[PDB]
RNA sequence: GGCACAAGGGAGCUUGACUGCGAGACCUACAAGUCGAGCAGGGACGAAAGUCGGGCUUAGUGAUCCGGUGGUUCCGCAUGGA
RNA sequence: UGAUAUUGAAUGUUGGUACAGCUUGUACAGGAUAGGUAGGAGCCUUGGAAACCGGAGCGCCAGCUUCGGUGGAGGCAUCGGUGGGAUACUACCCUGGCUGUAUUGACCUUCUAACCCGCCGCCCUUAUCGGGCGGGGAGACAGUGUCAGGUGGGCAGUU
RNA sequence: CUGGAAGGUUAAGAGGAGCCGAAUUGAAGCCCCAGUAA
């Protein structure tokens, strides 16, 4: 019945366990025009990112920490197989070509789309930062200390609010479930 | 022949596309509420191929959506429009749920992309798990070639109209005629929005009935270009030759509604509805019979018919009435016989400074029309013109149709 | 008003049957309105130079105040955006 | 010709809201055949966990959801993938209900105080005006101020 | 014009088998009841 505080819930989701502390947030479609879906680099913070870099952009992609780049087309290797691993990003030139292949990325949630900051010319800066109207966000672990998830939820809430959606009218906040 | 249908959500350029395929009958505005409210048919042409097209809609929402499901099944291939600018919405999956259980072919389309730079952002549209999206634009004719082929891949008389004022029962009238649920009926005025085609055969004879959603007072039409729908009624009148008028068992606008039809040179028939509502006993019909005769005198040839949609009485007599008006509206006469009687009229009325009559002949057969060769075109009097009119309408039938009369000079 | 050097026929694909653009006839009231000089960009059997079409004018009513939809290195009323 | 303030008091008839609590989504899987967000970090236990037998809702009329004492420390086994899934949820939420909680709305009786009287008495007063007290009758409608359907022959404009 | 459903038809069809049309459904209208004559 009682709404706890932020300084209490970080110390208490220690006790709700090495598990991962995640946050749900009910948003306030009618408002799809100014919907609230997104990604931001995190403060208090293993992935396997595979890139689709084209041209010279592969040359800076092999030194940042990526596992496999490609031989400029391995979607034929993606056809009939392809246990995908963690994250797929791309570049704004071959995205259309990969896209015209079908929904091998539709119901699997890895389709490159430049609304998320994942399809850009800065592939070296993109590898290094990734490593019904609702958003899910993993802010961290159980084993993090009490001062880590406070900055993590603060950064994510300031990101949500920094993004005060248009048609701001009416309540924006409905629920925080830590 | 193959039948194609388009479904979707409010604001997806559907009616717009359908119009761009062929014609502009479909009403187009910019707002959430104003959408095509029911099925409508047409014809198309794409190579040897010649399929049709079914247009659907996005208060009362259950009915139209149900009507859309009716279309859904009896269709051959499915066109599923969706917007491109704002990505994926809740309503998209909502409709996708029924599409998944709809064991029919699906071709997806993406609108609102009218420039090359906007052609992208299609990868995101891979959720449906359907085939390849093909962008299209409404303002411009972009990307339609790929779409049509996408459809062609799976691809293997008289007309009369009914008009009136809103909230009279005109929609109930039609559906009952066919005996089929075809158009939406509601107790609120102006439920229907735009004209709907319906083709059917009666007694080895095919017919085409049309609705016009009723019309309010001419000063009473102040809305978000709902005149844009009113004009569609006007075009419909031009399309067909016979008009039936429906009054509920009299207001001057009903006379004004009959105004456009009479001047149009189109046969017009008087019909009443809801006869069950009023008292129904001996000699009741006379009161209305002379009231309409007294009110309406600039028309006389219109026969009077009685029907009640709810109880479905006398509805059989309505159709035949229409056929009789047809040939009357398309009938020529022997010029010898016509001029044979013109003089008898002048013999009995030798008081036309004096007009002279020499000749009269039928020229326009589409609508009973003729021309008289007199000495002085100015010397006439409209009453005398009204005199020669009745005489001819009494020599022969010419009933249920108007007559236009012309008077050329001697020359 | 043509005598084939403008009614046959492989290829040359093919409505440049185009995007830029301009000296004279007109009617000469002009506006308007029309018809045909002259030229960069490859764009052709093309090789020597031939290309703005169905070889008499005969049309898609007036093509417009017909914009309400769209690209904007143009303005934006105190400074940013709208 | 319909809304809204005058316009108030109690009955039942209901509604609409929100707040809790309980319950709901059988699907082409998975001990059957369930909506948008993590592959565990098992439970011993309990109308049966194997079989075992009530109860609806029901049913997708299949076969489930738990209230759940026999066998019972036995049992399925978190665990995998004939459908795009796959547990122990951090769990949020919707959907469809039920329960009660409260805040209103509306109809039925309606009572009187409102608001009314071209009703009868007394006084101002010598007065068929007017006014003040009494009774009486109708009583929350009426009428009264602002918003929407005919309708003016009443007023214009007009070629 | 008035009821009371009985007598069937169901009507173009909606549907269609063989070969243009099987079966099978299908409002009215025909008193199929008189009173009525406006
Ligand atoms: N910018 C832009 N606007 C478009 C395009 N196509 C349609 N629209 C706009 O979208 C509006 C909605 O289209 P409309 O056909 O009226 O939709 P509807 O009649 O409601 N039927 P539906 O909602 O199912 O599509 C149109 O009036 C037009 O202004 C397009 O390609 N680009
Ligand atoms: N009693 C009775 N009611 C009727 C009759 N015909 C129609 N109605 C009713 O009158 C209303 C009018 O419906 P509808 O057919 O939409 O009339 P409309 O509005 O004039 N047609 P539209 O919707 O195209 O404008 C409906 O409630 C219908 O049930 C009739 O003969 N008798």
């Amino acid at each position: 019945s009682k709404a706890y505080d932020v300084s209490e819930a970080v110390a208490l989701v220690k006790k709700t366990n090495d598990a991962t502390v995640e946050v749900a947030f009910r948003l306030g479609p009618r408002k799809n025009d100014q919907q609230i879906r997104g990604a931001v680099v995190l403060p208090n913070g293993t992935q396997r990112v595979l890139v689709f870099a084209k041209g010279e952009k592969a040359k800076e992609a092999e030194a940042a920490g990526a596992d496999f780049v490609g031989d400029t087309d391995y979607i034929n290797k993606i056809q009939q197989g392809w246990f995908d691993f963690d994250v797929i990003v791309a570049t704004p030139d071959m995205m259309g070509e990969v896209g015209k292949i079908g929904r091998v990325l539709g119901p699997k949630g890895l389709m490159p789309n430049p609304k998320t900051g994942t399809v850009t010319f800065e592939v070296e800066k993109a590898i290094g930062e990734i490593k019904a109207g609702n958003i899910h966000v993993p802010i961290g672990k159980v084993s993090f200390e009490d001062e880590k998830l406070v900055e993590n939820f603060t950064t994510m809430y300031d990101t949500i609010l920094k993004a005060k959606p248009a048609a701001a009218k009416g309540v924006y906040v409905k629920n925080v479930a830590v | 022949k193959p039948v194609v249908a388009i479904v979707g959500r409010p604001n997806v350029g559907k009616s717009t596309i359908f119009n761009r395929i062929a014609g502009e009958r479909i009403s187009i505005v910019e707002d959430t509420p104003g959408v095509t409210r029911d099925r409508i048919y047409s014809s198309a042409e794409w190579l040897n191929y010649d399929f049709n097209l079914i247009d659907t809609g996005g208060p009362f929402l259950t009915q139209i959506r149900q009507q859309a499901e009716i279309a859904m099944d009896e269709a051959d291939v499915i066109i599923f429009m969706v917007n491109g600018r704002e990505g994926v919405t809740s309503a998209d999956e909502e409709v996708a749920k029924i599409l998944y259980r709809t064991k029919k072919p699906v071709v997806l389309a993406v609108n609102k992309l009218d420039n090359t730079e906007m052609r992208a952002n299609i990868y995101d549209f891979y959720s449906l798990g359907f085939g390849e999206p093909y962008p299209i634009s409404g303002t411009h004719g972009l990307g339609l070639g790929d779409l049509l082929d996408a459809c062609a891949e799976h691809f293997k008389v008289i007309q009369f109209c009914l008009i009136g004022r809103p909230n009279v029962g005109k929609s109930s009238l039609v559906n009952a005629m066919l005996g089929e649920e075809r158009v939406i009926v509601s107790n609120v005025a102006g439920t229907t929005r735009d004209a709907v085609d319906t083709a059917f055969t009666y007694n080895q004879q095919e017919f085409v009935i049309v609705d016009t959603a009723g019309m309010r007072k001419k000063g009473k039409v102040y809305e978000t270009t709902e005149k844009y729908s009113v004009l569609r009624a006007l075009k419909a009148i031009d399309r067909s030759e016979v008009v039936g008028v429906v009054l509920d068992g009299i207001i001057e606008q009903d006379k004004r509604i009959a105004g456009y039809a009479h001047e149009a040179g189109k046969a017009v028939v008087i019909i009443v509805n809801k006869w069950d509502a009023v008292d129904k006993d001996e000699s009741t019909m006379k009161e209305f019979e002379q009231n309409i005769r007294e009110h309406f005198q600039f028309l006389d040839y219109a026969p009077v018919l009685f029907m009640s949609a709810l109880t479905k009485k006398r509805i059989h007599t309505l159709m035949p009435a229409i056929i009789k008006a047809s040939e009357n509206h398309s009938l020529r006469v022997q010029t010898n016989v016509l001029n044979d009687v013109i003089m008898d009229a002048v013999a009995m009325n030798p008081t036309p400074s004096r007009l002279k009559i020499y000749y009269a002949t039928q020229v326009s057969v589409k609508p009973p029309s003729f021309v008289v060769f007199v000495n002085d075109p100015e010397l006439m009097h409209f009453s005398y013109e009204r005199f020669l009119e009745n005489r001819i309408r009494d020599a022969f039938g010419f009933e249920g149709t108007p007559i236009k009369i012309f008077a050329r000079a001697r020359k």
